[PDB]
RNA sequence: AUCGUAGCCAAUGAGGUUUAUCCGAGGCGCGAU
């Protein structure tokens, strides 16, 4: 009843799916987040990309399933959290979110917060 | 990898739409002969099908129009009558023995180019619905070979944005506008809808390609709820 | 069209004249001007 798609995976727990919604919240009012599966399927293709969260409520999930391969492709850490009406939330959208993507962006006074990100999800995808 | 089967589906598709060209072709080329012997006929019968299909009944002996059981398999007995009339108030001439064996020839032609088609697309509806089922529900198979083709397969198209897949096969005619606005779904629309038709198509066909890519939902369940939920959408942007 | 938007749709993509294999958060209804 009924959780949770195999599939997504990685998946983070309660205190990292926190820190990766604080920081996506961030990455908004910096200016480094891009919102949808799509937009986060164009800054991988463009290699701009800091990191990937994904919904694991997606349905189907196959509709997101391409971004894992696409991050394998580029070398770039992505996870999956639980609910996509949380991550909308924390992308200052009014509606889920089921992918999005944060970007590259020189001088940016995120760099310690999301370099710290990208490590803690490494270590899950072992 | 190694001779993947859409290529094969991807030119046979092709066929079709080579196959058309050669039918308005010879359509064109058989309103014009025949309008030696009956200029008139080819404004009260508009369908090319039909067309050919009344000149090859009729040959030279436009007084088979009265009482032909062949020829009501074709026409409309309200425009046969309308023909039969128009046939004896008339213009036209006979034409010679070698005329008449053009156009003959290039009516069968025509049937068989047909019937051809309508078996080449059989293939092509068969095997898209084992290669992108969900896809190929929302847009036809054809037009979901032919963006599959540009793409050079499911797994490249299913990486791509909606936006991109949008405007896959765009070429003075009309700005921003690929295979997805130019398909049977969207060209069904009024002209003032298709833009926004086309968004919604191509963003569904999107997701449906994800699906297919992984080879999930292989009876059509997804296929079928976006088709669904694009008809209901244009139901509530018309009146 | 602008301002207000407690109802509807919308990142599973709003809506796209510009830059369209490119752009990315608005639109509808409603009230006022
Ligand atoms: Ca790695
Ligand atoms: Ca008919």
């Amino acid at each position: 009843e009924a959780d949770v798609n195999p599939k997504a995976y990685p998946l983070a727990d309660a205190h990292l799916t926190k820190k990766l919604l604080d920081l996506v919240q961030q990455s908004c009012n910096y200016k480094q987040l891009r919102k949808g599966a799509n937009e986060a399927t164009k800054t991988l293709n463009r290699g701009i990309s800091e990191f990937i969260v994904m919904a694991a409520d997606a349905e189907p999930l196959e509709i997101i399933l391409h971004l894992p391969l696409l991050c394998e492709d580029k070398n770039v850490p992505y996870v999956f959290v639980r609910s996509k009406q949380a991550l909308g939330r924390a992308c200052g959208v009014s509606r889920p979110v089921i992918a999005c993507s944060v970007t590259i962006k020189e001088g940016s006074q995120l760099k310690q917060q999301i370099q710290s990100i990208q490590q803690s999800i490494e270590r899950l995808l072992v | 990898e190694a001779a993947p089967e859409y290529r094969v589906i991807v030119d046979a598709n092709n066929l079709t739409v080579e196959i058309e060209n050669e039918l308005n072709i010879i359509h064109k080329f058989i309103r014009d002969k025949y309008s030696k012997r009956f200029p008139e006929l080819e404004s009260l019968v508009p369908n090319a099908l039909d067309y050919i299909r009344t000149v090859k009944e009729l040959g030279n002996s436009l007084d088979k129009c009265k009482n032909n059981e062949n020829l009501q398999q074709i026409l409309t007995n309200a425009t046969i009558m309308v023909v039969s009339v128009t046939a004896s108030t008339t213009q036209g001439q006979q034409l010679s023995e070698e005329e008449l064996e053009r156009l003959e020839e290039a009516c069968d032609m025509a049937l068989e180019l047909n019937a051809s088609k309508h078996r080449i697309y059989e293939y092509v509806e068969s095997r898209m619905s084992f290669i992108a089922p969900n896809l190929s529900i929302i847009i036809g198979a054809s037009t979901a070979a032919k963006i599959m083709g540009v793409a050079g397969g499911l797994t490249n198209l299913s990486k791509m944005p909606a936006c991109n897949i949008m405007l896959l096969g765009a070429q003075s005619v009309l700005p921003h506008t690929g295979y997805i606005y130019h398909s049977d779904i969207v060209q069904s629309l009024p002209p003032d809808l298709r833009r926004k038709a086309a968004r919604l198509v191509a963003a569904k066909c999107t997701l449906a390609a994800r699906v297919d890519s992984f080879h999930e939902s292989t009876e059509g369940k997804v296929g079928y709820e976006l088709k669904d939920e694009i008809e209901r959408k244009f139901d509530k942007w018309q009146e």
